[PDB]
RNA sequence: UAAGUGAUCUAGAAAG
RNA sequence: UUGCCUUUUACCAGAACCAUCCGGGUGUUGUCUCCAUAGAAACAGGUAAAGCUGUAUUUUUU
């Protein structure tokens, strides 16, 4: 019966617990799904927690913990968020978290399917079309690190 | 526990949760299943870490170095087999142990104590789990170490701290440890009986516990304790006779029964005064504001009231007060004065307290006395 | 037991046999409404998409003529036409006038 | 009964041990989620494969409008419709309502106890002041334990209803009647306390006589019927002194009796107030388990104990609605009823048991 | 739907059923193709009573029982666009007028006049009718010239078969006209072999018409009667909301008492344990009733002939998915569909004109 | 057109 | 038949059978008690009080 006040806090706690473990668990993912489904407030909480993570908490984690977190988020992303993604400068560990997330997504959905999905969404930070002077190079470069297509296409479009 | 008649036909989403292993005062005991890495995770993880190892091995080759465990730390505890198996004290012996799984399987057919973990071997694969996490989490979850010991007879031993503990005979110890919890005041039907020579009200028989306690108070020990305390009190009074204007400190010799008899009480010490005393209204020891009414006494009495508490009756002050104005205001075992003092010692918790009337400037002496005795009565 | 869902009975089980409804049940109660956008997207993706007609038309046409015939029958049977010749004659007229008009239609 | 017979426990009421040990999902259409409540309502229809199932009632809507106070014959709770020298009958009866008919109407609508203005007596025992609380529904949001208690009570009630124990009629020579017939009994009007005390004395003398007769004088009966050995027992002696479930049960019943009689004595001996007495008696009845190990010897007494507990739970939370917590409730009736019925049950058992025992004491064993 | 628990005791049930029929007049007792017997009760309590009588005092046999299904009835929404014939007969159809429906549920010239009074229908359509149960109009062009159209008694019986066992799931036809448009009778033929052809062929034609008429399934609706204390009025409304398709039409306040004897309408599907549930919720202050004398059928929401259609297996199906679910499920019940996965659809050539072109 | 009402077993004595 | 268990009593709680017991009803006899304690009143009426009926102009009787 937790009130709207601490829902965010609860979610944070859950996340931290997830992090503590050796690896990402279906368990936590399912729990997240259930809570999300339940009430709009919890959806909001999960969102804001996500924001908190990529904003500030993200860069404190280790590659194992961070990876796990990414996986968890990917699982959630594949269904119960919109792919809203506030994402050149910030590549300490956040970018590798992103890598993990993308990997998770691809593994779950599929490559072409994923592309289609993202195409439907806005994707400003991930997939900029307006060139911004050798800035797409960066995103393009990063996505070449993992098995992704359409970067080449984007560059062609941009010249 | 989903709809049993439907569930037989198709898989349901789990709808209704039954209560499994329940309890009154439900402290959420964590399971074990949460603290074991579920297999799929273990296997994806394994694939990752082994891939990493492979890559680093190539790096080592290229660089022409020994790929030490300083570089592979973190992944040490992950994967199948566990990465630890690469650098244990004798791989170059275990290299020649082919057909190991099969041999472990067929221990089944050739032994009495068939091993429960036939399915793996630690030499070959390493610790495939680690339940220190489970231990720690569980203790955190039962209100911590701090709180568990309130259930136990830790308070009875009287250590400086529980942290200073570290450096049908074996289960007797176990029983004695949870004496207070197991012999509990609040209880369903258990009929009350007391062990012989003692005030150890067992709420329904337990054999082992009874055996323990009886051995604990062998040689009439309870009675001895009672008498000892009485003697001490007498000595104290003798010492501080002229300070509190006392004519005579006499011991009213009761039966040996009194020590542990609980339905009644004759007074242990009777206190003949020089002048009339003007004792305060009855109160506890630490109750500071003692009210001096116009009532006077030419004679007080001191009674001890040994008790052996439980996890439920572990306050003494209330009990001693009850005892005081039970035996006074009861027409069996009358004291020479209805005005007097009563001490009671919780032997199970080392929680002294006393209630009753107070001669002026007496209370501090009694408080100090109790403090001393508790610190070190023989 | 309760609604096909409690434990058979608390004896045996070695427990309370207390039976909560889950609160993921609300998620399983409304996953179509919650994840309507999953199917919605899919639906959207495929959301864009003579002889019989001719026969129908023919029926209507012949039917119309037959309505004319019926009307003739009405007029005759009601208002002074006790004979059969009147009926038959009327029918003939309908055929001639009707199929004339419809011949015109055909021509156009 | 229906709930029992189908294991379709109505959640407010009882849940039993089960009476026993096409229709595919592809076929049917789960439009109405078919509830258990229906499965007992129309048992033969909604619940397929019924066995030993009764048919319940079905009923008309009750508009018994009760009056608050200080008036008569008034539409209050409801709305009104759209639109040769002789007097009528019962003339010279100006007042339509008498001063009692306001109440008489109420009385008329009442249930079986007050409904009527004549009856046969029943034994205090035979009146069930408590049955009417738990038979009707639990009021509002009691603690889980009390709800459980309610359910338990209903389970008992249903069982009692279900196995009718038709009393056999031919045996119309009662025990007391039989005794009355002889010379060796006389009768007197004695105060109930006197009867009690005398019976404690009598019982004590009986049990001591029995024990001494057996030979084992080393078992000292305390006057409070709390038996214990005097000396440390030789193994032989110990073996001899393991008195059975008859003697111990007898002792326990006397212990029970000795308690309540003693409390009465205390009350009447100027010690305690009548409220204190009532509370005392109640305490005794609800804690027979905790005051006398009756359960030890005859464990089926747990049912009785459990029943008492349930009653306490029920009573207290109807006794402590606006009133806070504490020990000062009396009201010992229904528990007392329980104990009476337990004694009724056991009187045969103890006549047999102790019968055989004393026979063995006298005649050798077969 | 009854089945005896043991096939060893089947004859007894049959005998028992007969007895029940004799004793309970308001029970249509269709023996379905599978062996699974259908019993149509008036409502719930009556049905229960019937079952009790059967299971206790006549059969004395344990009996598997289906959850309370409802006799649906196939129909149309619009007139049939096509007129595809039948062979080794092209029957069009259209929705009967809603006044005329009611008129039907309770001398050619006279009848014609009556028809023109009901719905102002043409004298051509008035002459050629031979209705039952709905209406068999012999309204092609050649039929007045022809006496092949004559001896339509056999044809009418075939039509009766159609009405009995509809195209969708052997569910009876309701509220539907039947305009004939052609007949495929060759010149030389025996009346036995021709008539025999036309009977099933008539059924086929009817089904085709229904298919082309945008067929809709019709559930029935109980007229409701709920006397409740005024204070417990919104509870009833809430309950109705909880139920599907339930409408509340007038809350006539019963004078001189707190009872608001409110009429309503619960669909016969949604109605099950309605009385009981109401009683429970209302704390036994709501002696409710259900009944069906109006014969007020209505379209189950959602459209028949959909592939994906619905979501749930356990949960009650959505509003717009409902009709399809009812049809497929009922087909399964009646043993028409093949296994789990199947579909109700047209049995005609030309690839269904490439699915409406 | 978007939440949380509710089902809560035991229960101690003898002798071995 | 289950459960606790495991060895029995004692038990868990369901079943089917059966019994025991706490009580109950009437009816008839008899006793015990407390009150009692008359071997004859109507008819003719009167007095007062209780139970029914009564207060012609076409089918009953004007
Ligand atoms: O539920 P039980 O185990 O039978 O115990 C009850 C219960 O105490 P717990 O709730 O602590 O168990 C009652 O407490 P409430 O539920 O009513 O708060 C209390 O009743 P009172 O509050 O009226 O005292 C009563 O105590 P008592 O017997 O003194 O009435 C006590 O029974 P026990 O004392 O036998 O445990
Ligand atoms: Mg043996």
């Amino acid at each position: 019966k937790i009130a709207n006040n601490l829902k965010k806090s609860v979610v944070d706690i859950i996340i931290k617990s997830s992090l503590q473990e050796s690896t990402f668990s279906k368990f936590y993912s399912i729990l997240s799904e259930r809570m999300i489904t339940f009430h709009r407030s919890w959806q909001t909480a999960y969102n804001e927690t996500f924001e908190q993570n990529y904003t500030q908490d993200i860069e404190d984690y280790e590659t194992d913990q961070l990876r796990i977190l990414g996986k968890f988020w990917g699982h959630l992303i594949s269904y119960e968020f919109l792919p809203m993604d506030c994402l050149e400068e910030s590549c300490p560990q956040g970018r590798i978290f992103i890598k993990f997330l993308f990997q998770e997504l691809v593994n779950e959905l599929g490559l072409d399917e994923l592309q289609l999905r993202l195409n439907s969404s806005k994707l400003d930070g991930m997939f900029p079309l307006e060139g911004d002077a050798e800035h797409i190079r960066y995103s393009i470069n990063f996505f070449t690190a993992i098995g992704l297509g359409l970067l080449t296409e984007d560059m062609r479009s941009r010249l | 526990a989903s709809d049993l008649s439907w569930s037989k036909q198709t898989d349901t989403g789990i709808t209704h949760f039954r209560a499994g292993m329940t309890h009154e005062d439900e402290k959420l005991i964590p399971t074990i299943f949460r603290y074991i890495t579920t297999w799929e995770n273990e296997f994806l993880d394994s694939q990752r870490v082994w891939a990493e190892y492979a890559t680093k091995r190539q790096e080592a080759i290229q660089q022409n170095r020994r790929l030490a465990f300083e570089e592979l730390e973190g992944s040490w505890d992950r994967g199948i087999p566990r990465i630890s198996t690469l650098f244990q004290r004798d791989r170059h012996t275990l290299a020649y142990d082919r057909g190991h799984r099969i041999r472990r399987e067929f221990k089944q057919y050739s032994l009495e104590r068939n091993s429960p973990f036939w399915w793996t071997n630690s030499h070959h694969d390493g610790k495939l789990w680690n339940l220190n996490a489970y231990r720690t989490d569980v203790i955190q979850a039962l209100g911590g170490i701090e709180t568990i010991l309130e259930h136990t007879l830790f308070k009875g031993t009287g250590f400086n701290s529980w942290e200073g503990l570290f450096w049908q005979i074996p289960n007797r110890r176990f029983t004695l440890w949870w004496s207070p919890t197991i012999n509990r005041a609040n209880v369903y039907v258990g009929f009350l009986v007391q062990l012989d020579l003692t005030g150890i009200f067992l709420h329904g028989k337990i054999p082992t516990l009874k055996i323990s306690l009886i051995q604990i108070f062998r040689a009439h020990l309870w009675q001895k304790i009672h008498e000892s305390i009485v003697f001490d009190i007498c000595q104290i009074l003798d010492g501080e006779l002229d300070v509190l204007q006392i004519e005579s400190v006499t011991k009213e010799t009761v039966h040996p029964r009194k020590s542990y008899k609980m339905n009644s009480s004759a007074a242990d010490i009777t206190m003949e005064s020089v002048h009339e005393w003007e004792v305060s209204k009855p109160s506890l020891l630490h109750e500071t504001n003692d009210s001096f009414k116009g009532l006077i006494t030419n004679k007080m009495w001191f009674d001890v009231q040994l008790r052996y508490g439980d996890y439920d009756s572990h306050d003494i002050s209330r009990y001693v007060r009850a005892k005081f104005l039970d035996y006074t205001t009861d027409n069996v075992s009358m004291y020479p004065s209805p005005t007097g003092v009563m001490i009671g010692i919780d032997l199970a918790y080392n929680m002294y307290d006393a209630y009753g009337n107070w001669f002026n400037g007496l209370k501090p002496l009694i408080q100090n006395s109790m403090r001393t005795i508790m610190k070190a009565n023989p | 037991s309760y609604n096909g869902i409690g434990l058979k009975s608390a004896k045996g089980s070695s427990t309370s046999g207390h039976v909560q409804r889950s609160l993921a049940s609300n998620n399983r109660r409304r996953p179509q409404g919650s994840q309507q956008q999953r199917q919605q997207r899919q639906n959207a993706i495929k959301k864009a998409s003579l002889a019989v007609q001719k026969q129908i038309e023919t029926h209507m046409e012949k039917r119309e003529i037959e309505v004319q015939v019926s009307e003739l029958r009405d007029r005759l049977e009601e208002e002074e036409t006790l004979s059969e010749e009147q009926i038959d004659k009327k029918c003939e007229a309908l055929r001639a006038k009707l199929t004339n008009e419809w011949q015109e239609q055909q021509r156009m | 009964f229906n709930g029992k017979a189908l294991n379709n426990a109505i959640p407010g009421g009882p849940k039993f041990e089960p009476l026993y040990p096409f229709n595919s999902i592809d076929r049917v259409i789960f439009r109405v989620p078919i509830r258990s409540e229906y499965k007992v309502a129309f048992p033969h229809l909604y619940n397929s494969r019924p066995r030993s199932v009764r048919i319940p009632w079905y009923n008309n809507p009750v508009s018994c409008i009760i009056q608050n106070d200080e008036e008569y014959d008034t539409p209050a709770l409801f709305f009104d419709p759209s639109l040769e020298d002789f007097a009528p009958l019962l003339a010279e009866e100006e007042e339509l309502i008498l001063p009692n008919t306001k109440d008489a109407m109420s009385l008329y609508h009442s249930p079986f106890p007050f409904n009527r203005t004549k009856g046969k007596m029943v034994r205090a025992q035979d009146v069930a002041l408590a049955k009417k609380w738990f038979l009707q529904h639990p009021d509002e949001e009691y603690p889980v334990k009390v709800k459980v208690s309610y359910q338990k009570l209903l389970k008992n009630y249903v069982l009692n209803e279900l196995h009718p124990t038709l009393p056999t009629n031919h045996n119309k020579t009662k025990l007391l009647k039989s005794l009355k017939n002889t010379k060796y009994f006389q009768q007197t009007t004695i105060d109930w306390v006197e009867a009690g005390l005398q019976l404690c004395r009598q019982g004590h003398n009986m049990l001591n006589l029995l024990i001494h007769r057996k030979g084992l004088t080393y078992l000292h009966l305390d006057y409070n019927f709390n038996l214990k050995p005097t000396k440390t027992l030789t193994t032989k002696e110990r073996k001899k002194s393991r008195l059975g479930n008859s003697f111990h049960l007898m002792r326990e019943l006397l212990k029970m009796m000795k308690l309540i009689v003693d409390t009465h004595v205390q009350f009447r001996l100027g010690n305690v107030d009548a409220f204190q007495l009532a509370d005392g008696i109640h305490y005794i009845l609800n804690h027979i388990g905790q005051l006398t190990g009756i359960y030890r010897y005859k464990y089926k007494v747990m049912h009785q104990i459990r029943a008492c507990k349930d009653l306490k739970h029920i009573i207290y939370y109807k006794f402590n609605k606006n009133l806070g917590k504490g020990p000062g409730c009396g009201f010992w009736q229904p528990a007392w009823r329980v104990w009476l019925n337990f004694l009724r049950g056991t009187i045969p058992l103890l006549e047999r048991y102790i019968g055989n025992l004393i026979t063995r004491q006298f005649e050798g064993r077969s | 739907v009854l089945q005896p628990l043991l096939p060893r005791e089947l004859p007894k049930l049959l005998d028992a059923l007969n007895k029940i029929s004799k004793y309970y007049p308001g029970v249509i007792i269709k023996v379905e193709e599978s062996g699974e017997h259908v019993i149509l009760g008036n409502g719930e309590l009556y049905m229960d009573c019937l079952l009790y009588d059967l299971r206790a005092s006549y059969a004395k046999i344990e009996i598997k029982i289906s959850d309370p299904l409802t006799v649906f009835s196939e129909s149309c929404s619009n007139e049939s666009f096509a007129s595809i014939p039948v062979s080794n007969i092209s029957v069009a159809a259209e929705p009967m007028d809603s006044k005329m429906i009611q008129d039907l549920s309770r001398p050619r010239k006279l009848s014609k006049i009556l028809r023109t009074e009901y719905g102002w229908d043409s004298l051509a359509s008035r002459n050629v009718w031979s209705f039952y149960v709905l209406i068999n109009d012999t309204l092609p062009d050649e039929i007045s010239p022809e006496l092949l159209s004559k001896y339509k008694e056999q044809i009418i019986q075939g039509f009766y078969w159609a009405v009995k066992e509809g195209p969708l799931a052997e569910e009876p036809i309701y509220g539907v006209q039947y305009k004939l448009l052609s007949i495929s009778v060759p010149s030389d033929v025996n009346i036995d072999v021709m008539k025999s052809q036309i009977i099933p062929l008539m059924k086929k034609a009817c089904y085709v018409g229904l298919l082309t008429a945008i067929p809709i399934l019709l559930e029935p609706i109980y007229e409701v009667d709920i006397t409740v204390h005024a204070p417990l009025l919104p509870i009833v409304e809430e309950l109705m909301k909880k139920r599907r398709g339930s409408r509340i039409y007038k809350t006539i306040k019963v004078a001189g008492t707190p009872l608001l004897e409110v009429r309503g309408q619960v669909p016969v599907i949604e109605s099950a344990g309605f009385e009981t549930d109401l009683r429970l919720s209302t704390n036994g202050l709501g002696m409710c009733q259900l009944y069906f004398w109006h014969k007020i059928w209505r379209k189950v929401p959602g459209d028949v002939l959909d592939k994906d259609a619905f979501i749930p297996k356990l949960k009650p199906a959505p509003i717009n998915s409902l009709s399809r679910d009812f049809v497929m499920k009922t087909r399964r019940r009646k043993g028409i569909s093949t296994g789990g996965f199947m579909s109700n659809d047209g049995p005609t050539l030309e690839k269904y004109i490439s699915a409406e072109l």
